[PDB]
């Protein structure tokens, strides 16, 4: 679950309990897991209400899901809004290329001029 | 092809000079003129030898053949110009390439003596799919960063 990005991975950390050593050491895993999510969330959704961000980083309450939406930077109209980093600004330039493609060229010459 | 020539006392030679018109001479030999040259190089007149200075200042005058501030590099030929150009060679290509097969399984089947006196339709052998590939591409890498080139330089 944790490579190929699936939750129920923080619902899984309590029902380890066939051997209690791992349910006292892998409580540290849950702070990455909640980056990863919101790591993903900024990007997957919008619009979604309060109450619901709460079910989703898997926690109780409202005021810790007030500092978590602070430190991500969202703003708490009626519904929890989000802005746009996926692709705020496009890649299109291709001028940021140009140097680069122009080195390549070069070097196909290099290759088809060299004495070999 | 440019020589020097001056005569030689003829009389004097008649009197037994003649072994006595060698002046010293290096030499490098000579032979279609042997005409009068057998008689000019060894009766009328004989070879100087030429030499040249090429000076520096001359030199890098006549080194100049071309004012390109305005050439290549700060053009390109035109766009549709350039694709009817490929079009046509890259035609060409498959015309070609179907004589290479059957020339690839001529060769296989013969000694080299046959296929040294093969000329006869020279379409057929690699000679013009390298004759075409050099020009074409070239071109067309060229083609390929005189325009990269200009979009950063004018940016």
């Amino acid at each position: 679950y944790l490579m190929e990005g699936s939750y129920n991975k923080v619902f899984l950390a309590k029902g380890n309990i066939p051997a209690e050593s791992y349910t006292f050491f892998i409580d540290i895993l849950l702070d990455t897991i909640r980056d990863e999510i919101a790591g993903c969330i900024e990007k997957a959704y919008e619009k979604i209400l309060f109450t619901e961000a709460t079910r989703i980083l898997f926690f109780n309450t409202p005021k810790k899901m007030t500092d978590y939406a602070k430190k991500r930077g969202w703003v708490l109209g009626p519904n929890n809004y989000y802005s746009f980093a996926s692709q705020q600004q496009k890649p299109e330039d291709t001028t940021i290329p140009s140097t680069e493609l122009a080195k390549q060229v070069i070097e196909y010459a290099r290759q088809l001029e060299m004495i070999v | 092809v440019i020589d020097a020539f001056r005569l030689i006392n003829a009389n004097m030679m008649v009197l037994g000079h003649e072994p006595r018109q060698t002046t010293s001479n290096l030499g490098h030999l000579n032979k279609p003129s042997i005409q009068a040259l057998i008689h000019g190089l060894n009766r009328h007149y004989y070879s100087i030898t030429i030499n040249y200075r090429k000076n520096e200042l001359e030199q890098k005058m006549l080194l100049n053949l071309h004012k390109k501030s305005w050439m290549e590099g700060l053009t390109l030929q035109d766009y549709s110009e350039h694709c009817k150009h490929n079009e046509s060679v890259v035609k060409e290509m498959l015309e070609l390439a179907k004589n290479y097969n059957k020339a690839v399984e001529e060769e296989d089947k013969m000694t080299p003596e046959q296929l040294a006196i093969k000329n006869v339709g020279k379409q057929d052998p690699k000679r013009h799919l390298e004759e075409h590939v050099d020009v074409l591409m070239t071109s067309n890498i060229v083609q390929c960063l005189a325009a990269m080139l200009d979009t950063v330089v004018f940016k």
